């Protein structure tokens, strides 16, 4: 009664933190060999015969109640009380992913704002010192601690 | 690419989910191969007992 | 056969090899040396050759019995470092490889398309530079990758005896695959 997921283990690569990759490499590797340890083993073997146990068995009454306590003998499957917590944890590491991606939407719209306004700039033959300025700040005199002209250090 | 990274975010969580699931299955297949195996040691010993 | 002090030259050694074809030679300064089984090998020959084998493991495996003996004779002369361009420690590379590939555990045998699929991974490149004491960990990760979701492909090698173009690059993309997946 198994559901089997298989991927591709690329992005299993692609997806881990450094602070985890450790704990990964366990999971991982914990996982192969566990696959391996359902590839060995067969579903079930049969069910023990009793005709042939019966007349092999000369002891009376024994074949009989083995039969009965065997063949109507049921155990149910250990239980796992996790896959509520994996599924949890599941959806509220999506729902935090949902919202850093929001965030890069609006961090890669402010991006392309930035580039449609560089693309669309003045020619550089038309440019003030002014305007120059305002496209971009980095190269701006800052006249103070320098208010003298000109409004940068001399050795620069 | 880190939008790519974002949609592949049901991987890892699977990977947990399904290597839960095979081994409590293969626990189950464990704990009937074990009652086969003890009961298959009952009769074996009567029949070596009686031979 | 058991000779003693290994004297291939003793009368019942001798004439067991002169009525017999085929002759498997260990020596044994390889199994203490660490190849398991230890044939210790040149020695060692099938008469019969590659009538004797499947149609993949004869496309595949006669190149690695040519290389070894290249290997052989150039790490014999060359034990001090004779020479050394980039034809003689591809050789020695080559030949080392080959050697842990041929290391197998006891009482674990396995079928012809495993072998084809590992010794396709030996001799067509993909392991010529990987550290030759990671070759073992890359058999038991390579069987298990095999093994664990490529059945029908060996299943189609076994079955339909070549090995074919399509599962010859097949092959390739997995060792490939295989090869990322093992410097992961």
């Amino acid at each position: 009664k198994l559901a089997l997921k298989t991927i591709d283990w690329v992005a299993f690569g692609e997806i881990i933190p450094r602070n985890q990759k450790a704990v990964a490499n366990s999971l991982k590797s914990w996982n192969e060999t566990l696959t391996s340890r359902l590839a060995t083993l067969p579903e079930k073997p049969p069910a023990i015969d009793w005709a042939y146990y019966k007349a092999n068995v000369t002891k009376a009454g024994l074949v009989d109640d083995f039969e009965k306590k065997f063949n109507a003998l049921k155990v149910p499957i250990p239980e796992d009380k996790y896959t509520a917590q994996v599924d949890a944890e599941e959806k509220e590491d999506v729902k935090s992913c949902a919202e850093f991606l929001i965030q890069s939407k609006t961090r890669i719209q402010e991006y392309e704002k930035e580039l449609e306004k560089m693309r669309n700039i003045i020619p550089f033959d038309q440019m003030t010192i002014e305007d120059l300025n305002e496209v971009f700040p980095e190269t701006k005199l800052d006249k103070k601690k320098y208010p003298y002209w000109p409004h940068r250090p001399i050795e620069s | 690419s880190q939008q790519a990274l974002v949609q592949k975010r049901h991987y890892l969580f699977d990977v947990q989910r399904n290597n839960i699931a095979m081994a409590l299955e293969v626990t189950y297949r464990e704990r009937l191969h074990r009652v086969y195996r003890e009961v298959k040691n009952r009769l074996d010993y009567h029949i070596s007992v009686q031979n | 056969i058991e000779t003693q002090a290994g004297d291939v030259s003793a009368y019942i050694p001798t004439n067991v090899i002169s009525i017999t074809d085929g002759q498997i030679f260990l020596e044994t300064e390889l199994f203490y040396k660490g190849i398991r089984p230890a044939i210790n090998v040149g020695l060692s020959v099938s008469r019969v050759g590659s009538a004797a084998q499947t149609r993949a493991m004869k496309q595949v495996a006669g190149t690695m019995k040519l290389e070894l003996a290249q290997y052989r004779e150039v790490a014999a002369f060359a034990q001090f470092g004779s020479d050394l361009d980039a034809a003689t420690q591809q050789l020695l590379s080559r030949g080392v490889r080959l050697t842990e590939l041929l290391k197998q555990g006891q009482y674990s045998p396995m079928a012809i398309e495993e072998q084809v699929a590992v010794i396709y991974a030996g001799v067509r490149g993909y392991l010529d530079k990987l550290e030759p004491s990671k070759i073992t960990k890359f058999e038991n990760a390579f069987l298990s990758h095999v093994i664990s979701q490529h059945q029908t492909l060996l299943g189609k090698i076994r079955t339909d005896g070549k090995i074919s173009e399509e599962a010859d690059a097949k092959l390739k993309e997995i060792v490939t695959n295989f090869l990322a997946g093992f410097e992961a």
